[PDB]
C-alpha cells in the first residue's frame, strides 16, 4: 500500500524541487572551508534527506529484489556513493581527514540528475570527448616527438649556472655544492639576477651567454622554477612541451631555454608552436565542432482634461523623429561619461555632471511622457518600455542620494540594438546564452565549482601548512586553494590557459601526484572540451607619325616582360634585405655601411626608372587607378623626397628624419609581387567590412566595460613602490601620498609610481581591457585593482579582492564572448567568399590550388595492387612472412619499444645505464635494417615504389649513418652540439609510427593538405614582421631594458628584433615587451643619455609609437591566426568528408 | 646599449682626432667600476710611454710633452663605469704618429664578490696632411655610377630593339 | 602538537641495546643552525627531568653519571630522525625518556614520551 505513496511523492515536481533546493544549500555549505561547530547537525540533516530520497526511491522501485530497476540507471550510483561514503565518514573513518570529506563533492553533480535536460547535455559532452579520443591520442604522439627532440637538445641546459672563479679556502664546485644549501648560500656563488628566485642562466655558444666578468658558465644545480622547468627526462620534457602546446606561459621557457642553449634554437621554437601548438590546438576545435554540429543537426533535422493631455503628449512624441532625437542624445551621453578621468580639474568635472544629470532629466521626462500617453499596462507590455522604466529609476536613485550607484546608467547603451542590427546578432546571441544553452553555461558553472572546492578541501591545508616553500614572507600567495573565492579564481585562470605557475606552487607544497591530477582534470575537462564547445557553438550559429604609340607599345612590353618583373623582385629583396643590417652594430663595419648607403641610392634610380616606365607604358588613368600601382607610387615619392633631401643637403632636420625612418615599408612592395602574399591580402581586405561592424559593436560593448572600470579604478594603481627592491611599502606607514611624499623627502629611493596601463582614463582602459582580453599581462592590473582602496590612498592587500568578479564578468563577456563573435563572423564571411568565388578556396594561389589538388589526390579509395609474389618459393615463403599481419605489428611493436629506450633517458644518468642504452640502440638499428634489407629482398623491384617504403628506407639509413658519425666523431673531432644535431636523426624510427596509426595518419594528412595555405599566410606574415622588425630596430632600439626587452631579447638587432615578434605573433608576453618602451619622462628614463658607441641619445621609447606599434602587429597576428585556424578547420573537414 | 667600435687609423696634421676605445661589459647590468690608463710609443721607438690615466673622475697627464696641453678627455662622463674610454686630442702634431695603448682595469662589484679583470685597447694611428678618402667609399662610389651607367644602358639597348622589332612589326600591314 | 611518534612503551632485556625510536616531522628542510634536539631522562612520572644530550650545532652527549658511558646518539635529524641508542641497558634505565624538538623556522615544539621498562 504504501508502495503507491512512495512512488506518488517519488514522481513530484516539488519532491525534485526540494532536493534541487537541498543540494544547492549542500553546495553552499560546501565552501566554508572551516565549517562552524553548530554545522554537525545541519549535515547530518543533509544527509537524513538524501538517505530518505535514497529510502523513498528504492521502496517504489525496488521491493526486495536486489535495486535492480533502481542501479539500472547509473545516474543513481551518484546518490549511492554519496550516502555510503557520508555514512562511513559520519561513523568511524581513517586519518585521511581531507582527502575523504571531499568526496562528498557528487552532492554537486547531483543538480546533473536533478535539472531536467543537464542529463542530455553532459550526455552531449560524453559524446563529443568519444570524439576527441584520436585527436588526443595524436596531441600525446606529437607532444612526445618533440618532447625527445627538446630532450636531446636540451639534456641538462637549464642546469647552466655562471659560477664562481675565485674559490676561497681551496673548495672546489662539488666541495661547495654539496655544502650549501640555503638560497643566500646560492647566491653567494652563483650569479642570480638580481630578483629571481633562480640562478641566472649562462651559455657556452656566443651568442646564448652570457656570464658575467668572472663567472663560468657550468651545469650544477637543480633547473629552474623549483625544478620543474627542465627537458633533463622524459617526463619533464613532455610537461614543458605540454605547457608549449598550450601556450600556457610558453615565452618564459622560450626565452630560458635560448639564454641556455642558443639563440639558434628559436628554429626549435618556431617549429614547435607554428606545427604543434597552432595546429593542434585547432584541430581539437575542428573534430569538436564536427561532433557538436553533427549531432546538433541530426538532433534539428479632470477625466476630459487629462484625455486632451493625453492626446497633446502622444502627438508631440512625434514618433518617427523623438527615436532619432533620443537615439544621439544616448550617443552623447555615452561619449559624454567617456571623458571621465582621474586627472581632472573641478571644471571638467561639474561640466560632467551637469551634462549627466541634464542627460537624465531629459530621459525621464520623455519616457514618463510616453507612459501616461500609450497606457502604462500597454507600456509595461514590452521589453524595451520596461527596460527604459529600470534605467530612469536607477538614474533618478541618484537624485540626493560610491561609483557602482552611478556605473549602472552605462547600459543605456544597449538601447541602440533596436536599430542596429549587429548589435541585435550580439543581444541574440548574449541572450541566447541564458536561453537555449543556458544548460551549458550551467553545466560550466557546475564543473568550475565542482573543481574549485575539490582543490580546496585538497590542498588548502597544504597552502597554510607552510606557505614558506612557494613564499619567503611566509604569507599566501595571489593564487592559493585556501578559500573558495580563490580556489574558484584559480580555476577560472586555468580555464584561462595559465595553470603552470600556480600548478607550480602548488606542486611544491601539497605534492606533484595530486596536483598534476587536479590540474590536468581542470585543463583538459575545461579547456580542450567545454570551452571548446562554445566557440564551436558561436561557429556554428554564425554558419547558420605617332611616334608616341610605338613608343608606348615597346615600354609596355619591356615593363611586362618576366625578366624585368623578376629584376624588379630581386632588387626589391635586396633592398628591403640592405635594412636588416642599420642597427645598433652599424658605427663597425662601416665598409658595409658605405656601400649600403650606396646601393640605396642605385636601388632609388631603379625604382624611378621602374616608376617612369610604368607610367609611359600604362597610361596616367591604368595607373591611378591601381592601389598596388599608387602604393609602389608612394614609397618611390618618399625614397625621392628623402633621396633628395641627402643629396641637396641641409637634410638632418625633423621631418625628413622621421620619413627616413618609414623606409622601413620598402618591403611592402613585394606583396604585388608575390601572389602567396597577395591573395591573403585579397581575403583580408574582404573581410574587412564585416570586421568593421562586429570591430564597432565591441568597440562599444568594451567602452561600456571600460567607463565601469574607469569609475571603479580611477587612480587607485599608485603606490609607493621601494625602487631598489621593487616591493610595496607596508601601507601601516605611509598610509597614502601625503606620507608618501614624507617618506621621498626624508629619504633617497621611494618612488610613487602609477602602473602605466590602468584605468586612469578610457583610453588606458582600453589598454588594460586588451591585456586583460589577451591574459597576457592582466595579472599586474589585477592585483592593483584588488589592492586599491581609494584615489590618493596606499593599496593594501586584497583590500578589495571582489574586483576579481569584475575582471572575471569582463573577461567572460568581453573578452570571451567578443572574441569567439569576431572568430565566428570571420568564419562566416570567409565561407561567404569561398562560395562567391566559384567554391574554391581563398588562401592558396592558382598553382597552390592545382597542387593541392594533386596532393588530395593521394587519399585514393581503391587498394592499389599489392606486389606480385616471386616464383622461387625460398623468397616467395620470405615473401609472405613480410606481408603477414603479425610482421607488421611486430615492427610496430619494435617501434614502440624503440621509442621506450629512448625515453628512459635522463640528465646525469650513470656511465652503465648510457653503454647500455648505446647497446639496446644499436641492437635496434641492427634489426630495423635487417627487416629492411630482407623486404627489399623480397621486393627488389617494387620496394621504392611507395613512400613510406622509400621512408623506412631514409630513416633505417640516416640512423646508421648517425650512429657511424658518431663513433667517427669520437675517433676524429669534438662537437657537441653537432653531436647532438646527428644523434635526432633516430627520430625518424619512431616518427614512423604514424604508418599504422590511422585516426592520426589521417590529421596528419589534414596538416599536409593545409600546408600550402599555411605557407601564403606564412608568407605574409613574415613580411610583416620583417616590416615591424625594421621598425622596431629604428625606435624601439636603445629603450630602457625591463621585462621583456633585456640582453638576449630587445630590438637592438635584426636577430634580437625577429624573435621578440616571434614571441609576440602568439600574444605571448607583448606587454612585457610594451612596458620599457611606455615609459618615458624620467625618473622613468634619462632622454639625454651618450650610449657608448653610437651618436642616439636618451634611452626610452615614445608612448605613442609604442602602442601603436604593439597593440596594431598583435591585431594583424590575430587576423592572421584566424586566416590559419580557417584554413586548419577547411582542411580537416575536407579530410573527413573525402 | 654600448658597443665596441674600433677606432680610426688616419689623422690629419694641424686638427682634432678622436682616439676610440670603447670596452664594455659582458652583463650591462652589472656594477663594474673602471679607472684607464693609456700607453703611447712614437713611430720608429722601443718604448710604451704612459701619457694619461683617468682615474674615478679626474684626468691628469703625464710629464709628456707630446700632448701636454693638447688632449682632453672624451669619454663616458660621471657614471664611474666608464665602459668608453675615448680620448681626444686638439691640434694633432706628427708626434702623434704611434702605437696607443687603452688600458682598461675593471673591478666589478657582486654580492660577496669583486672581479679584477683587465682588457687592452691598442690602436695604432699615422699622421697625414690632407685626409685621404677611403679606398672603400671610392670604389664604392665608382661602383654606383658605373653600375647607374650600366643599367640604363642595358634599358635603352632593350629599348630600342624592342622598338624597331615592333615597328617592323607595325608596318607590316 | 608536533608530529613526533616514539613507542610509548618500549621493553627491553637487561644487558640488551635499547633503541629508543622517534619520528619527528614538519615542513621544510632542516637547518643545522636552526635544528635543536633535546633528550631528557626521569626515573619516574613526577621525577626531575636529567637532560643527557642535545643537538646545538652538533650532538653533545652530557655524559651523566647515571648512564656512564652507555648513551650513543642513533639518528640523522635530516631525516626526521633523532633517536638514540642505550648500550647494555641496566635496570636503573628503567624510566621515562622525552625528546623535545624545537626546529626553526616551525614555531612548535614535538614533544615525544617513551615508557622504558627493563625486563629481567
Ligand atoms: C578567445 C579565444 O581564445 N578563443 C579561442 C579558444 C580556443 C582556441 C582558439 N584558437 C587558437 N588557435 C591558435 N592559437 C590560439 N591562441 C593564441 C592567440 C590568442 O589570442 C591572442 C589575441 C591577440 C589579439 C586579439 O585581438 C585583439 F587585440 F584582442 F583585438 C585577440 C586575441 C588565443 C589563443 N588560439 C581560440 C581563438
Ligand atoms: C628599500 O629597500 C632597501 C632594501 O631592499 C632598504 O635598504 C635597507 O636600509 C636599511 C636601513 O637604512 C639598511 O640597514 C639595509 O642594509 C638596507 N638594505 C639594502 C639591501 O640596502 C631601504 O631602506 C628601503 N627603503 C626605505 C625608504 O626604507
Ligand atoms: C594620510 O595618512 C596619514 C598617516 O596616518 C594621516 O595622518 C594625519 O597626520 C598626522 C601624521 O603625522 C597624524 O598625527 C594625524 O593624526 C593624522 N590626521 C588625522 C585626521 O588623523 C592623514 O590623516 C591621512 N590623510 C591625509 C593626509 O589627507
Ligand atoms: C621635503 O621637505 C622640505 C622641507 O621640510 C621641502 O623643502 C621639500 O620640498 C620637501 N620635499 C618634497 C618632495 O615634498
Ligand atoms: C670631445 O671634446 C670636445 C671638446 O674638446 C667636445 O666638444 C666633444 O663633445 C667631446 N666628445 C664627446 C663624445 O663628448
Ligand atoms: C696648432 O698649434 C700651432 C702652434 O703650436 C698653431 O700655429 C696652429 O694654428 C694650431 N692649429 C690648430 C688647429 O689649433
Ligand atoms: C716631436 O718630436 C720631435 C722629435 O721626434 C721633436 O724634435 C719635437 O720637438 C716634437 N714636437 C713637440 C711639439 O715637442
Ligand atoms: C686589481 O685591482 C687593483 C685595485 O683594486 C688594481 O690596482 C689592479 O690593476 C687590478 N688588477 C687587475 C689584473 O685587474
Amino acid at each position: 500500500p504504501l508502495r503507491r505513496i512512495s512512488i506518488k511523492i517519488l514522481v513530484h515536481s516539488l519532491f525534485s524541487m526540494l532536493i534541487m533546493c537541498t543540494i544547492l544549500t549542500n553546495c553552499i555549505f560546501m565552501t566554508m572551508n572551516n565549517p562552524p561547530d553548530w554545522t554537525k547537525n545541519v549535515e547530518y540533516t543533509f544527509t537524513g534527506i538524501y538517505t530518505f530520497e535514497s529510502l523513498v526511491k528504492i521502496l517504489a522501485r525496488g521491493f526486495c529484489v536486489g535495486e535492480f530497476t533502481f542501479l539500472r540507471d547509473p545516474w543513481n550510483w551518484l546518490d549511492f556513493v554519496v550516502i555510503v561514503f557520508a555514512y562511513l565518514t559520519e561513523f568511524v573513518n581513517l586519518g585521511n581527514v581531507s582527502a575523504l570529506r571531499t568526496f562528498r563533492v557528487l552532492r554537486a553533480l547531483k543538480t546533473i540528475s536533478v535539472i531536467p535536460g543537464l542529463k542530455t547535455i553532459v550526455g552531449a559532452l560524453i559524446q563529443s570527448v568519444k570524439k576527441l579520443s584520436d585527436v588526443m591520442i595524436l596531441t600525446v604522439f606529437c607532444l612526445s616527438v618533440f618532447a625527445l627532440i627538446g630532450l636531446q637538445l636540451f639534456m641538462g641546459n637549464l642546469k647552466h649556472k655562471c659560477f664562481r672563479n675565485s674559490l676561497e679556502n681551496n673548495e672546489t664546485l662539488e666541495s661547495i655544492m654539496n655544502t650549501l644549501e640555503s638560497e643566500e648560500d646560492f647566491r653567494k656563488y652563483f650569479y642570480y639576477l638580481e630578483g629571481s628566485k633562480d640562478a641566472l642562466l649562462c651559455g657556452f655558444s656566443t651568442d646564448s651567454g652570457q656570464c658575467p666578468e668572472g663567472y663560468t658558465c657550468v651545469k650544477i644545480g637543480r633547473n629552474p622554477d623549483y625544478g620543474y622547468t627542465s627537458f633533463d627526462t622524459f617526463s619533464w620534457a613532455f610537461l614543458a612541451l605540454f605547457r608549449l602546446m598550450t601556450q600556457d606561459y610558453w615565452e618564459n621557457l622560450y626565452q630560458q631555454t635560448l639564454r641556455a642553449a642558443g639563440k639558434t634554437y628559436m628554429i626549435f621554437f618556431v617549429v614547435v608552436i607554428f606545427l604543434g601548438s597552432f595546429y593542434l590546438i585547432n584541430l581539437i576545435l575542428a573534430v569538436v565542432a564536427m561532433a557538436y554540429e553533427e549531432q546538433n543537426q541530426a538532433n534539428i533535422e479632470c477625466s476630459p482634461y487629462w484625455i486632451k493631455f493625453k492626446k497633446c503628449i502622444y502627438f508631440i512624441v512625434m514618433d518617427p523623429f523623438v527615436d532619432l532625437a533620443i537615439t544621439i542624445c544616448i550617443v552623447l551621453n555615452t561619449l559624454f561619461m567617456a571623458m571621465e578621468h582621474h586627472p581632472m580639474t573641478e571644471e571638467f568635472k561639474n561640466v560632467l555632471a551637469i551634462g549627466n544629470l541634464v542627460f537624465t532629466g531629459i530621459f525621464a521626462a520623455e519616457m514618463v511622457l510616453k507612459l501616461i500617453a500609450m497606457d502604462p499596462y500597454e507600456y509595461f507590455q514590452v521589453g524595451w518600455n520596461i527596460f527604459d522604466s529600470l534605467i530612469v529609476t536607477l538614474s533618478l536613485v541618484e537624485l540626493f542620494l560610491l561609483s557602482v550607484l552611478r556605473s549602472f546608467r552605462l547600459l543605456r547603451v544597449f538601447k541602440l540594438a533596436k536599430s542596429w542590427p549587429t548589435l541585435n546578432m550580439l543581444i541574440k546571441i548574449i541572450g541566447n546564452s541564458v536561453g537555449a544553452l543556458g544548460n551549458l553555461t550551467l553545466v560550466l558553472a557546475i564543473i568550475v565549482f565542482i573543481f574549485a572546492v575539490v582543490g580546496m578541501q585538497l590542498f588548502g591545508k597544504s597552502y597554510k601548512e607552510c606557505v614558506c616553500k612557494i613564499n619567503d614572507d611566509c604569507t599566501l600567495p595571489r593564487w592559493h586553494m585556501n578559500d573558495f573565492f580563490h580556489s574558484f579564481l584559480i580555476v577560472f585562470r586555468v580555464l584561462c590557459g595559465e595553470w603552470i605557475e600556480t600548478m607550480w606552487d602548488c606542486m611544491e607544497v601539497a605534492g606533484q601526484a595530486m596536483c598534476l591530477i587536479v590540474y590536468m582534470m581542470v585543463m583538459v575537462i575545461g579547456n580542450l572540451v567545454v570551452l571548446n564547445l562554445f566557440l564551436a557553438l558561436l561557429l556554428s550559429s554564425f554558419s547558420s607619325g605617332k611616334i608616341w604609340w610605338n613608343i608606348r607599345k615597346t615600354c609596355y612590353k619591356i615593363v611586362e616582360h618576366s625578366w624585368f618583373e623578376s629584376f624588379i623582385v630581386l632588387m626589391i629583396l635586396l633592398s628591403s634585405g640592405a635594412l636588416a643590417f642599420e642597427d645598433i652594430y652599424i658605427e663597425r663595419k662601416k665598409t658595409i655601411k658605405i656601400i649600403l648607403e650606396y646601393a640605396d641610392k642605385i636601388f632609388t634610380y631603379i625604382f624611378i626608372l621602374e616608376m617612369l616606365l610604368k607610367w609611359i607604358a600604362y597610361g596616367y588613368k591604368t595607373y591611378f587607378t591601381n592601389a598596388w600601382c599608387w602604393l609602389d607610387f608612394l614609397i618611390v615619392d618618399v625614397s625621392l623626397v628623402t633621396l633628395v633631401a641627402n643629396t641637396l643637403g641641409y637634410s638632418d632636420l625633423g621631418p625628413i628624419k622621421s620619413l627616413r625612418t618609414l623606409r622601413a615599408l620598402r618591403p611592402l612592395r613585394a606583396l604585388s609581387r608575390f601572389e602567396g602574399m597577395r591573395v591573403v591580402v585579397n581575403a583580408l581586405i574582404g573581410a574587412i567590412p564585416s570586421i568593421m561592424n562586429v570591430l564597432l559593436v565591441c568597440l562599444i560593448f568594451w567602452l561600456i566595460f571600460s567607463i565601469m572600470g574607469v569609475n571603479l579604478f580611477a587612480g587607485k594603481f599608485y603606490e609607493c613602490i621601494n625602487t631598489t627592491d621593487g616591493s610595496r611599502f607596508p601601507a601601516s606607514q605611509v598610509p597614502n601620498r601625503s606620507e608618501c611624499f614624507a617618506l621621498m623627502n626624508v629619504s633617497q629611493n621611494v618612488r610613487w609610481k602609477n602602473l602605466k596601463v590602468n584605468f586612469d582614463n578610457v583610453g588606458l582602459g582600453y589598454l588594460s581591457l586588451l591585456q586583460v582580453a589577451t591574459f597576457k599581462g592582466w595579472t599586474i592590473i589585477m592585483y592593483a585593482a584588488v589592492d586599491s582602496v581609494n584615489v590618493d590612498k596606499q593599496p593594501k592587500y586584497e583590500y578589495s579582492l571582489y574586483m576579481y568578479i569584475y575582471f572575471v564578468v569582463f573577461i567572460i563577456f568581453g573578452s570571451f564572448f567578443t572574441l569567439n563573435l569576431f572568430i565566428g563572423v570571420i568564419i562566416d564571411n570567409f565561407n561567404q567568399q569561398k562560395k562567391k568565388l566559384g567554391g574554391q578556396d581563398i588562401f592558396m594561389t592558382e598553382e597552390q590550388k592545382k597542387y593541392y589538388n594533386a596532393m588530395k589526390k593521394l587519399g585514393s579509395k581503391k587498394p592499389q595492387k599489392p606486389i606480385p609474389r616471386p616464383g622461387n618459393k625460398i623468397q616467395g615463403c620470405i615473401f609472405d612472412l613480410v606481408t603477414n599481419q603479425a610482421f607488421d605489428i611486430s615492427i610496430m611493436v619494435l617501434i614502440c619499444l624503440n621509442m621506450v629506450t629512448m625515453m628512459v633517458e635522463k640528465e646525469g644518468q650513470s656511465q652503465h645505464m648510457t653503454e647500455v642504452l648505446y647497446w639496446i640502440n644499436v641492437v635496434f638499428i641492427i634489426l630495423f635494417t635487417g627487416e629492411c634489407v630482407l623486404k627489399l629482398i623480397s621486393l627488389r623491384h617494387y620496394y621504392f615504389t611507395v613512400g613510406w617504403n622509400i621512408f623506412d628506407f631514409v630513416v633505417v639509413i640516416i640512423s646508421i649513418v648517425g650512429m657511424f658519425l658518431a663513433d667517427l666523431i669520437e675517433t676524429y673531432f669534438v662537437s657537441p652540439t653537432l653531436f647532438r644535431v646527428i644523434r635526432l636523426a633516430r627520430i625518424g624510427r619512431i616518427l614512423r609510427l604514424v604508418k599504422g596509426a590511422k585516426g592520426i595518419r589521417t590529421l596528419l594528412f589534414a596538416l599536409m593538405m593545409s600546408l600550402p595555405a599555411l605557407f601564403n599566410i606564412g608568407l605574409l606574415l613574415f613580411l610583416v614582421m620583417f616590416i615591424y622588425a625594421i621598425f622596431g630596430m629604428s625606435n624601439f632600439a636603445y629603450v630602457k631594458k625591463e621585462d621583456g626587452i633585456n640582453d638576449m631579447f630587445n630590438f637592438e638587432t635584426f636577430g634580437n628584433s625577429m624573435i621578440c615578434l616571434f614571441q609576440i605573433t602568439t600574444s605571448a608576453g607583448w606587454d612585457g615587451l610594451l612596458a620599457p618602451i611606455l615609459n618615458s619622462k624620467p625618473p622613468d628614463c634619462d632622454p639625454k643619455k651618450v650610449h657608448p658607441g653610437s651618436s642616439v641619445e636618451g634611452d626610452c621609447g615614445n608612448p605613442s609609437v609604442g602602442i601603436f606599434y604593439f597593440v596594431s602587429y598583435i591585431i594583424i597576428s590575430f587576423l592572421v591566426v584566424v586566416n590559419m585556424y580557417i584554413a586548419v578547420i577547411l582542411e580537416n573537414f575536407s579530410v573527413a568528408t573525402e | 646599449g654600448c658597443v665596441e667600435v674600433d677606432s680610426e687609423t688616419e689623422a690629419v696634421y694641424g686638427m682634432t682626432f678622436k682616439i676610440l676605445c670603447i670596452s664594455c661589459k659582458r652583463r650591462s647590468e652589472t656594477n663594474a667600476e673602471t679607472f684607464t690608463e693609456w700607453t703611447f710609443r712614437q713611430k720608429g721607438t722601443e718604448e710604451f710611454v704612459k701619457i694619461l690615466r683617468y682615474e674615478n673622475e679626474v684626468l691628469q697627464l703625464e710629464e709628456d710633452e707630446r700632448f701636454e696641453g693638447r688632449v682632453v678627455w672624451n669619454g663616458s662622463r660621471g657614471t664611474k663605469d666608464l665602459q668608453d674610454l675615448s680620448i681626444f686630442i686638439t691640434n694633432v702634431t706628427y708626434n702623434h704618429s704611434g702605437d696607443y695603448e687603452c688600458h682598461v682595469y675593471r673591478l666589478l662589484f657582486f654580492e660577496n664578490y669583486e672581479h679584477n679583470t683587465s682588457v687592452v685597447k691598442k690602436i695604432h694611428i699615422e699622421v697625414v696632411d690632407k685626409a685621404n678618402r677611403d679606398m672603400a667609399s671610392i670604389v664604392s662610389e665608382i661602383m654606383m655610377y658605373v653600375l647607374i651607367v650600366v643599367l640604363t644602358i642595358w634599358l635603352v639597348a632593350e629599348m630600342i630593339y624592342c622598338y624597331k622589332k615592333i615597328a617592323a612589326a607595325t608596318e607590316t600591314a | 602538537s608536533m608530529e613526533v611518534t616514539v613507542p610509548a612503551t618500549l621493553n627491553v632485556l637487561n644487558g640488551s641495546d635499547a633503541r629508543l625510536p622517534c619520528t619527528f616531522n614538519s615542513c621544510y628542510t632542516v637547518n643545522h643552525k636552526q635544528f635543536s634536539l633535546n633528550w631528557t631522562y626521569q626515573e619516574c612520572n613526577n621525577c626531575s627531568e636529567e637532560m643527557f644530550l642535545q643537538f646545538r650545532m652538533k650532538i653533545i652527549n652530557l655524559k651523566l653519571e647515571r648512564f656512564q658511558d652507555r648513551v650513543e646518539f642513533s639518528g640523522n635529524p635530516s631525516k626526521y630522525d633523532v633517536s638514540v641508542m642505550l648500550r647494555n641497558v641496566q635496570p636503573e634505565d628503567e624510566g621515562i625518556y622525552n625528546c623535545y624538538i624545537m626546529n626553526p623556522p616551525d614555531r612548535h615544539r614535538g614533544h615525544g614520551k617513551i615508557h622504558l621498562q627493563v625486563l629481567m
